[PDB]
């Protein structure tokens, strides 16, 4: 067996400093059935071993041979199809599974920030909000920072689907309500693909 | 009776069902012009990579033609217009023509 | 031959007038062996029927069969479980399916509403937000309206799970630019377990 | 002159949309007859089931006109055959009509 394809994180693809990865995934293969062999190819070409490196198994009673793929952020981006092509014995036949990015012109997202509501200043803790909107394809990282440090507790809702064919989101950072009495300023940080250096950052305070 | 005659743009088409993330390769065919020379460019000056101009063939006619080539993306097959402008200098023939899937 | 459970939407069990039901799904049942039969178990008890109600259908090269069953509002919000069981004689064994509400204490959902950026109202179009948190189950309905009539170009994101274990999400009206302005109100009903009579609701308006 | 006219049995062809192993609906449209009554039979006394013979409705013509269909699978509409049965007492008139597909 059962196979299944991942796409890269979108922040990987998006920063040269990490590396893109696609994920082949095959579950439930059989104790007298081992040996999973694999195959990649990418806009037809390389059917011989390329930049791959798969291996781990162990699960409920069966196996799970993941494979994966170093990808390049261009090759991606630009929207070249990766083939998985597995192959087993207890396999009726060599299943596969193709991906790439979704298609369709990119578009720069808007990121706007909002304060609490006046509603929630009755909590011993706040909400920081981080809309985005207008963007696509979907592939996006939001993250949030104060004064140069990172910031854990904040919690993103996946992309959905506007009417226009674009997708939003909201990222929601959590906060005492001390801090931003203090009147810290935040910032909320987005990675897409149509950002001018794929990159943006909003900030907000009181 | 005429010293000159203009080339025809007919273009070789990638395909239309195109998508994955390979190359495709399209261009357009400039036929039986004479005389030498016909200058080939594509999208008037912006898309240089991957461009092959193929050298100019005597047809048993005397009539020249040759084939003007480009890589790029099998995925900006639908978004890149690719505007091929023959410019013929001899019979003062400018004929664009868009490449393009069928 | 597959069968997929299907619960009751939100607003259902929310409201007396409305009608709860879940709703057993069999498909992929050969034209050979079209005979199925369901057996219903509300905390395991029933095999012995129930209200029920199959009807039968054909597709791709396959059957299908839907079986319903009516349930109580506060059966299903005092956790009762459902079981479904096909029963099929091109099958090993019967196969059963069970559902019901996620099991945990209900939290009142938090609504507040958010006017738009002041760096948005300079497009046309603006957003009017409206958070609700620490909920819990995820079971939930949200709507807008902004005079005695829905507005209908808006948004929900799905529930989240927040650091509390408890649910949040936001809904996006998006109203002319023109109209927020105009002084006019709009306001988010959710709808929950843990909300009084099932509801609440918040105002937001320009002034 | 007439004291009784024989009904003319035309078929209401099952519907070209078909597929899935899915319901679909045939008949006998039984038209333009007088006096009352027209017994509608289905394969001669074999499928009795899901059947609905309606009631005749007396035209601004003043000849009679009753509708007989019958719910069958959208499967079964190949292989078996579908036979109706009118038999109209008065007028002695019998006129059985095959109810296959267009």
């Amino acid at each position: 067996p059962s196979v299944f394809l991942f796409p890269p994180k979108p922040k990987d693809t998006l920063m040269i400093s990490r590396t893109p990865e696609v994920t082949c995934v095959v579950v439930d293969v059989s104790h007298e059935d081992p040996q999973v062999k694999f195959n990649w190819y990418v806009d037809g070409v390389q059917v011989h071993n390329a930049k791959t490196k798969p291996r781990e198994q162990q699960y409920n009673s069966t196996y799970r041979v993941v494979s994966v793929l170093t990808v390049l952020h261009q090759n991606w981006l630009d929207g070249k199809e990766y083939k998985c092509k597995v192959s087993n014995k207890a396999l009726p036949a060599p299943i596969e599974k193709t991906i790439s990015k979704a298609k369709g012109q990119p578009r720069e997202p808007q990121v706007y920030t909002l304060p609490p509501s006046r509603e929630e200043m009755t909590k011993n803790q706040v909400s920081l909000t981080c809309l985005v909107k207008g963007f696509y394809p979907s592939d996006i990282a939001v993250e949030w920072e104060s004064n140069g440090q990172p910031e854990n507790n904040y919690k993103t809702t996946p992309p959905v689907l506007d009417s226009d064919g674009s997708f939003f989101l909201y990222s929601k950072l959590t906060v005492d309500k001390s801090r931003w009495q203090q009147g810290n300023v935040f910032s909320c940080s987005v990675m897409h693909e149509a950002l001018h250096n794929h990159y943006t950052q909003k900030s907000l305070s009181l | 009776p005429a010293s000159t005659k203009g080339p025809s743009v007919f273009p070789l088409a990638p395909s239309s069902k195109s998508t994955s993330g390979g190359t495709a390769a399209l261009g357009c065919l400039v036929k039986d012009y004479f005389p030498e020379p016909v200058t080939v460019s594509w999208n008037s000056g912006a898309l240089t990579s991957g461009v092959h101009t193929f050298p100019a063939v005597l047809q048993s006619s005397g009539l020249y033609s040759l084939s003007s080539v480009v890589t790029v993306p099998s995925s900006s097959l639908g978004t890149q217009t690719y505007i091929c402008n023959v410019n013929h200098k001899p019979s003062n023939t400018k004929v664009d023509k868009k490449v393009e899937p069928k």
